């Protein structure tokens, strides 16, 4: 899983 | 000295609503407040972050008091008394006494003045339903426990004339903007803790209702004639949603909403049970779907969707792309992508009002 | 080798059933046992207490063989897929292959070898309805987890030619008898396990069917056409249950069963919370209940009774006495009763099939 | 509360 910020 | 007589469901309606809010530490939390002034009842429940008030216009002779009583023993009294009998209430030696028709009740109480707002800065009316709206297509996006505490909640904005919601957890975001036409001088954000922000939704009922709202540097009121709601406000800043929007999505694709879905519900059921990893492989007319799971059990579907360009492999957690499809109103659902490092941008068919920002996990 | 096609709606009924009864220590309990024996396939669950088969005739063209996949995994993929579909399943290097339309799925299996019923020494044919009344009219009586092993459970009794349930737990007592003129040539008794009868009960669906029953030494056999209901019995001696049945009652109150349920749910509320005691005050045609608890809250009312004899006064713990209204289908109950420390027996108010027993408490 | 054995 990626992050927004 | 405090008494008065009610109709069973005149009481039962604001005592069930302000119950809803009683959950406790300090034990006069666990009560309603009672407050008789004139030919009005006041029925007050709190977990000290909300705070519900219910309204009851008395007609027979009431005299005034205050006082608290079990909230949840006083609305299962209520609940359990035969339909539309008048209750009798009164506070003699600091006990509740109940009677109605052939039952008597005696509750125990806690002083009213053991019973636990703020200038307004913008305070507008709006419809019920296109509030709960809002709330009701971002709410699954709002973090829960998150260690960024700004983020366990929803983001209520006006600005221009415009009443916009933002929820996110860091993975993804959820966006609705309506144009209330609210006269507002300046942009002003509001971050509504994720609890109040939910339980609020839930009361606003009135299909055809309105709700006046307040806007303070510290709490949020919502006033119906019924009841009013006042919740605390997360002391802190927003993060700048505008810049994690993706913008320059190439890859338009429009597909069914539910073939979508079932076909995202059938592979979730062998995707890994913790990460919900899928993965999707898009190409002309076409979306490929597979999951496996650490017991290397597969699932593998093709769903027809209406795109043209260049193919693309992305990863995504299933239940994120379940929560968005969850709210999307429309038959067909735009999905806006670009690589498989940045995120899906999500829309309805015919309007930009909602959109949903879902990040990829790395396959 | 093992192949077969069957449609959505027909895997699905029987899949519903035998996963309902999946619950695990041993990995291959998870799972269901799929047997293809000529045109038959059969599906079993177990938790080795109750084992449920259910049965499917198989249109096309099927290759026999047994293996064992995850029960709730397969249900879940079933449900999912569209209605009506087309269904082909077979097994391939230890692994379950399932195709639906676009849809592909891989399960993982346990060999068939390793999935886990005495002779007969009565067998008889029953109406389901008629059976599922003998279960739901006892049930709630039955101990859960007792020490004394033989209460969690019910008794299933065929004497004369009448087929009797007791279910107890040592502080009240259930019993419904119907005479449906079994053969026996002496008195037969199995305790069934509470589990067990609980999801017999749930499975006696068929308003419309009969069920027929084998009774073991080690076990009870319940057979639909549709379904083979199996289970293990409680090893153990059934306490002598006629010896505690209340003879000589003097005092006979005729009320209305939802009455004395409403005014025993009011007073309910203020009673203590473990311990559920009320009073009861018997006079000439009136019932007086109170209940309190720690808090010094009192809950009163008075019921209008037929009744005419001398006073009592009697404490119960009121969910025992809810829980007997709750059974009783006459508009009218019977209840019979002698002094304070003895039991109360509760009929219907038009016949003594039901009879149930409640040990009071002392005041 | 009583028992019944």
């Amino acid at each position: 899983q990626a992050d927004l910020f | 000295h405090m008494h008065f007589t009610i109709q069973r469901e005149a009481l039962l309606k604001p005592l069930q609503l302000v119950a809803g809010v009683v959950e406790q530490t300090l034990p006069v939390l666990s009560n309603v407040l009672l407050v008789v002034e004139g030919q009005q009842l006041s029925l007050t429940g709190t977990d000290l972050e909300v705070e519900l008030v219910g309204r009851v216009v008395l007609e027979d002779a009431a005299e005034p008091g205050e006082i608290t009583v079990p909230a949840r023993k006083l609305m299962d009294i209520c609940k359990s008394l035969p339909n539309d009998v008048l209750i009798d209430i009164r506070v003699e030696e600091q006990k509740l006494l109940v009677k109605a028709g052939r039952s008597r009740f005696t509750l125990s109480t806690l002083p009213a003045n053991d019973f636990p707002e703020g200038p307004g800065s913008l305070n507008f009316s709006i419809a019920q339903s296109k509030l709960r709206r809002l709330i009701d297509r971002t709410s699954f996006a709002m973090a829960q426990q998150d260690v960024r505490y700004y983020l366990n909640g929803m983001l209520l904005e006006v600005n221009g004339g415009t009443l916009r919601s933002v929820a996110t957890d860091g993975h993804r975001l959820a966006m609705c903007s309506l144009d209330a036409q609210i006269p507002s001088q300046d942009r002003h954000q509001v971050i509504v803790p994720r609890k109040g922000i939910l339980e609020l939704a839930r009361l606003l009922t009135e299909q055809d209702g309105e709700v006046g709202i307040v806007l303070g540097q510290h709490h949020i009121r919502a006033t119906t004639g019924e009841f009013t709601f006042t919740s605390k406000l997360v002391d802190g800043k927003f993060p700048d949603y505008e810049r994690v929007l993706p913008r320059g999505g190439d890859k338009l694709v429009v597909g069914d909403r539910q073939q979508l879905r079932e076909a995202f519900s059938r592979t979730a059921i062998l995707s890994n049970e913790k990460y919900r990893g899928i993965r999707l492989q898009l190409s002309n007319g076409l979306l490929k779907i597979q999951a496996n799971n650490p017991e290397q059990e597969e699932a593998e579907e093709e769903v027809q969707v209406e795109y043209n360009g260049g193919n693309l492999e992305i990863g995504f957690n299933v239940s994120y792309l379940l929560d968005v499809l969850g709210v999307i109103g429309t038959e067909q659902v735009r999905f806006i992508l670009s690589d498989s490092n940045s995120s899906a941008l999500v829309h309805e068919a015919d309007n930009d009002d909602s959109a949903y920002v879902v990040m990829p996990m790395r396959l």
